[PDB]
């Protein structure tokens, strides 16, 4: 019928997608976190100076 | 007031009507927690008997225990 | 269309005793705490009371602390003040004022029309700077108030609100917290300031904005108003 | 500590006399599910109350206010919004009786049944199971056999034992009986008798939630 | 015909061409970083005042006030810091699995199994809180609301569609078809250019805001998904189902990057946000406790067990100050 | 000679013999009475569940014997020693000794009231008018309690009653509406009550209706065992005070002892109901388990 046009097309459409190493992701994903922590009050405790809870 | 907490360690029923002050040793109020007022007295049988707290006599032994 | 129209008022012999009124038509009347601010013929605004919503805090002016009661109809929609033992300095024109506390609310957004009463025959001090400005159109001019108090509390805000009345017209909020606008006005104001110095700055002028400018603090009660600072056109 | 703190903490305290308030008010509300199988009877039912997504009807009956949910309005997969209902106060069940055309609607209400009757939310909620369309139900029994629907029925082709054997075969579905009853009624065409039904089963019910809130156990 | 072969044999080429863009999971790569060690957050706050299990609950862009809604048919705004109550909205339907609250602050949406996406104007005039617009044309169930601007609003129901409704007009501008199952949750990127969403066909989609068509398509779950959201970067996403595990998965490199289970959780997430630097991954469970991961080692660095049922919704703040979880037991704890 | 019949009849003995009894009563009624009245306090206002009438009237309850046990230890200094030189204020002392009382036996009855119109009639009571019912059960408390401390005014040590200056049958007006008020009418009431709702639960199906009609039957059975010895020597000290039996000598000293005693029995079940009414139930004691880690 016509939802296997459109499955096969919404495929083809996801298939042509230019994917790179998922070392690169995971490189990019680390220095993310590793680039935030300084601003991240849960992953490190700030006193009560700053925080208003 | 509950009654755990009361404190007439001598309660009386009956006055006495007259003793000589003679017989009479030692008068003291009964202890004050029960309302009805009334005097303790030690006689010369050291038994303990009743007064209204009226009685003059008490005076009078007021002065017999210290004059002697 | 909110619309507070007081009634009442009017000529009454020193002494006596007199109901003032105000219908609020057009708003969720029960949700707001009211005040009465009264102003007198040639002088600044003065507060005189204030009810919470529900009546269930209700705070008068030290001055008027016990000759006037103050009560609301939430059914009806009406707030009354009931005057009693009316002296001479208490001929003024009265506005009763809307205002609705949580956070980031605009308390005192709205001002009543007023009715004028005729009578025949510690506080933090808000001051202005002074009491006129020479001013033209399209230029930039800044307004100065003072403080009595820090009025930064621990909470981070500073409560201070600037208030414009225009000629013949009932005050409208301009600044609330010395730096937020009210809705419904030109983003040309701009309040700034530390904990007691506190300064208004309109840029761009117009030739309907010229007025009478008042500085409120409402850190405590007594809300005292500023002695008014007049642009001349 | 508070400049108009106090003011907004005093509508705090307000807003929270106005929840207490609705809480208290929809604290004694009844609350009823309404489920059934396509094209049934549940319209029916609502109709004999005396008043897309979900749908609620509101009615008061011996002065107590039922909120009934007719929620079979929405198609989707039941698992992820029946947790929505763990706290009615019944879940009435209808089965139309009469039906066996669709590509076999009985089997299908058994299955709606065995998947409503152990969710791990309806533990405790008393099913009132509603059996309607008695006299369409009888004229097809008399026109066709139960054997086309249930083989293994051994027993009179009339209207008693049938109606007793698929009351049964409903009944004996749950895998929790001391937890909850189901109260099945005969609903057919009746007029005022099925909502003192509903309040008769919805009352022990509404019992034991007191017997539960009150502290006695 | 042929083309169901022709879907499996490119599916299969979907699938060859991600293994062959894989070298070395997340774990090898992270394996010698240091662990961001046990965070033990207390419970700061405890915003009581709801009569009923809370489903859903968003924070706002000025991370103070936060908006959660309940089935005793309101939705409460309150004010975290001074744990206050600034709105207590009622609902014209009791049942609702989902708010938002916009990133200006003016608007609050809410939905649930009525099929409309109430939207509320708070900050107006007269004093109450109004519906500025009740938005109908789903046949499923609204499971998210989610605000992009004040005038656009993305929701996914549980008629396997989301849709993307222009608030002022009421019509929906386009509508997001290719799930198979219920769509349960939805997730804005940060620039607000793409979003997520997660149904119950295990699988979370990458859909185009600006075109109206799906990009990307995610899969790897065994069960239904319950929860979605993005890593902070934009590209990157978590996915909570109840498989019991949170998934990782990323945009870029369009793959599965990490699983987070563990053998003493059995039963599913109903809720999943990361913190404001993405490195820990906070996931509400159904298990009565929310668990904190660290989202570059996979070591369950936390556990908070302050709530005695389901914790139904979480969310981290803009700022990070502090991650609030509220549950079925109508408490919405505070945790820092 | 002298007078016979006019022997006072002693009771240092029985004074000395009380003392360690008493002490040691009283004490345990203030340590387990105070803690299980606080985790009570604790476990309703900290959370904020007032939301029935049943909550109100357990509040109201839980700081009535709070109060009571609040005011123990002034008497319990009191009696010590003669130390006390003036530091015990009898008068409020004992009204709010005997409002405290008074107090919980009423609302021991509006428990049963409510329980009784929440299941047999399904009346509920909104909170609104929980905190009226409060307020006046509060108010008929004092009310109740006003002939028992409208009369006792301090002396140089301890506390009087001026019988002699007060009508000749004033103790038996004021220990009639002992029994009477305190006994009589809160027994009727939570039995009737308490039968009722056992005979609804018997015919109710319930899965734990044997366990309902078991603490029903023991939270009578309690306030009997507690209460029944007390009014009993009451009774016979309403007797003695008619001069209805005997108005012998030694018999008033086993009755004064016997009167302490269940006297401090009596104290005991203030101190032990919280437990027996709040603790009692699955809610409360899963609501407790949830707030004792802090
Ligand atoms: C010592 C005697 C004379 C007076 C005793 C005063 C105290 C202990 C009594 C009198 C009135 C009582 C209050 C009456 C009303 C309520 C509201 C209810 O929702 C909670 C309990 C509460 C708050 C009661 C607490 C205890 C209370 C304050």
């Amino acid at each position: 019928i016509a939802q296997a046009r459109k499955l096969v097309e919404q495929l083809k459409m996801e298939a042509n997608i230019d994917r790179i190493k998922v070392s690169k992701a995971a490189a990019d994903l680390m220095a993310y976190c590793e680039a935030h922590a300084k601003e991240d009050p849960l992953l490190t405790p700030v006193p009560a100076s700053e925080n208003p809870f | 007031q509950h009654h755990g907490v009361t404190k007439c360690n001598i309660t009386c029923s009956k006055m006495t009507s007259k003793i000589p002050v003679a017989l009479l040793i030692h008068y003291q109020q009964n202890q004050a927690s029960c309302g009805k007022r009334a005097i303790i007295l030690e006689t010369r049988q050291h038994r303990l008997f009743c007064a209204d707290p009226k009685e003059q006599w008490v005076k009078d032994a007021m002065q017999h225990l210290d004059r002697q | 269309d909110v619309q507070l129209v007081e009634s009442g008022g009017g000529l009454v012999q020193p002494g006596g005793s007199r109901k003032l009124s105000c219908s609020a038509s057009g708003f969720a009347f029960s949700s707001f705490g009211m005040h009465w601010v009264r102003q007198a013929p040639e002088k600044g605004l003065e507060w005189v009371a204030y009810i919470s919503s529900g009546s269930g805090t209700i705070y008068y002016a030290d001055t008027v602390k016990g000759r006037f009661t103050i009560s609301r109809d939430d059914p009806k929609n009406t707030l009354f003040l009931q005057m009693t033992s009316l002296r001479s300095e208490d001929t003024a024109m009265y506005y009763c004022v809307r205002s609705i506390y949580y956070y980031g609310s605009s308390p005192f957004d709205f001002w009543g029309q007023g009715t004028t009463l005729t009578v025949s025959s510690s506080d933090i001090v808000m001051t202005q700077a002074t009491s006129s400005v020479p001013v033209t159109p399209g230029e930039s001019v800044s307004i100065s108030c003072r403080s009595s108090k820090s009025l930064l509390h621990s909470n981070g805000n500073t409560y201070l609100y600037w208030f414009l009345q225009r000629p013949g017209q009932s005050p409208q909020l301009l600044i609330y917290r010395m730096s937020n606008l009210a809705s419904g006005v030109p983003d040309r104001f701009s309040g700034s300031g530390s904990g007691t110095a506190f300064t208004l700055t309109i840029s761009r002028l117009e030739a309907e904005d010229v007025g009478v400018y008042y500085c409120m603090q409402h850190l405590e009660y007594p809300l005292t108003f500023g002695a008014g600072t007049k642009l001349e056109l | 500590l508070s400049a108009e703190d106090k003011a907004a903490v005093e509508r705090s305290k307000m807003i929270d006399r106005n929840l207490r308030e609705d809480g208290e008010k929809a604290a004694r509300e009844v609350k009823l599910l309404l489920l059934g199988a396509g094209e049934s009877g549940k319209s029916t039912i609502v109709k004999q109350m005396k008043i897309t997504g979900i749908v609620e009807t509101h009615f008061t009956f011996k002065d107590l206010h039922f909120k009934m949910f007719d929620v079979g309005g929405q198609r989707s997969e039941r698992k992820k919004w029946i947790h929505c209902f763990e706290g009615v106060t019944a879940i009435i069940f209808c089965v139309a009786l009469s039906d066996y055309d669709l590509v076999n609607r009985m089997h299908e209400s058994m299955k709606l049944f065995d998947s409503i009757c152990n969710n791990k939310w309806f533990t405790d909620t008393s099913i009132i199971l509603f059996l309607n369309k008695k006299d369409l139900f009888e004229e097809k029994i008399k026109k066709s056999p139960l054997t086309i629907c249930y083989p293994e029925y051994a027993g009179s082709n009339t209207y008693e034992e049938a109606a007793a054997y698929i009351q049964c075969q409903f009944e004996d579905l749950n895998k929790r009986k001391d937890t909850k009853e189901i109260y099945t009624h005969f609903t057919c065409a009746t007029d005022t008798k099925n909502v003192q039904f509903v309040f008769d089963a919805v009352t022990d019910v509404i019992i034991k939630n007191n017997l539960k809130d009150c502290g006695l156990f | 015909d042929q083309l169901r072969q022709e879907a499996e044999q490119l599916k299969n080429q979907i699938r060859d061409a991600r293994k062959a863009c894989a070298d070395a999971t997340l774990s090898q790569i992270t394996n010698n970083i240091d662990p961001v060690g046990r965070i033990q957050m207390r419970t700061r706050r405890t915003l009581r005042g709801h009569l009923a299990k809370i489903y859903a609950m968003h924070w706002g862009t000025d991370s103070r006030l936060l908006v959660s809604a309940s089935q005793d048919g309101k939705l409460i705004i309150w004010d975290s810091y001074t744990t206050n109550k600034v709105h207590a909205i009622p609902l014209r339907s009791s049942w609702v699995m989902t708010c938002a609250y916009a990133p200006s602050g003016n608007y609050v949406a809410c939905g649930g199994l009525d099929n409309i996406c109430s939207i509320y104007n708070l900050k107006t005039r007269e004093g109450n809180v109004r519906v500025s617009r009740e938005l109908a044309g789903h046949t499923g169930y609204l499971s998210c609301c989610r605000f992009l601007d004040d005038n656009q609003i993305v929701t996914s129901s549980g008629d396997t569609t989301c849709a993307l409704w222009d608030i002022e007009t009421g019509q929906q501008t386009t509508t997001f078809t290719g799930h198979t199952g219920d769509v349960m949750s939805l997730s804005l990127a940060p620039d607000t250019r793409l979003f997520v969403s997660g149904a119950c066909d295990a699988s979370a989609k990458l859909w185009d805001v600006r075109e109206g068509m799906c990009r990307q398509t995610f899969t790897g779950h065994e069960s239904d998904i319950n929860a979605i959201c993005f890593f902070p970067n934009g590209n990157a996403f978590a996915t909570g189902s109840d498989d019991a595990t949170c998934r990782l998965f990323d945009l870029r490199a369009d793959q599965e990057l990490m699983t987070y289970s563990h053998d003493n959780i059995i039963c599913g997430i109903t809720s999943v946000s990361f913190s404001k630097s993405g490195r820990l991954l906070l996931a509400g469970y159904d298990d009565f406790n929310c668990n904190v991961w660290d989202a570059l080692k996979a070591d369950r660095a936390g556990v908070l067990a302050g709530h005695d049922n389901r914790v139904s919704c979480l969310g981290v703040t803009d700022d990070g100050m502090a991650v609030a979880t509220g549950s079925w037991d109508s408490f919405l704890k505070i945790w820092n | 000679d002298y007078d016979e019949d006019a022997t006072p009849c002693v009771f240092t003995d029985v004074l000395n013999q009380s003392k360690p009894v008493t002490l040691f009563l009283y004490g345990v009624v203030f340590l387990f009475g105070s803690i299980g009245n606080f985790l009570v306090i604790f476990t309703i206002t900290w959370r904020r569940r007032i939301q029935c009438s049943g909550d109100v009237y357990f509040i109201n309850l839980a700081a009535a014997d709070l109060l009571f046990v609040c005011t123990l230890p002034l008497w319990m200094q009191y009696l010590l020693d003669h130390n006390s030189l003036a530091s015990v204020p009898c008068t409020l002392l004992t009204a709010c000794f005997y409002v405290a009382m008074f107090a919980s036996l009423c609302f021991i009855t509006e428990i049963a009231l409510d329980r009784y119109y929440a299941i047999v009639y399904m009346r509920y009571r909104p909170v609104k008018q929980a905190c009226l019912f409060s307020i006046f059960w509060w108010i008929f408390a004092v009310i109740i309690a006003i002939p028992h401390f409208m009369v006792v005014t301090k002396k140089d040590n301890q506390c009087m009653t001026d019988y002699d200056y007060l009508e000749v049958s004033y103790p038996i007006i004021l220990n009639v509406e002992l029994m009477l008020g305190a006994f009589v009418i809160p027994l009727s009431v939570i039995s009737y009550c308490y039968y009722r709702i056992s005979r609804i639960v018997a015919v109710s199906q319930s899965r734990h209706k044997g366990r309902i009609v078991r603490v029903l039957i023991a939270v009578v059975l309690v306030f009997i065992i507690f209460w029944l010895p007390y009014h009993l020597t009451l009774f016979v000290d309403t007797l003695k005070l008619l001069k209805w039996i005997s108005s012998s000598c030694e018999f008033e000293r086993s009755l004064k002892r016997a009167l302490i005693l269940t006297e401090s029995l009596a104290f005991c079940h203030c101190c032990l109901n919280p437990l027996l009414y709040v603790f009692v139930g699955t809610k409360f004691r899963q609501e407790l388990h949830c707030l004792l880690a802090e």
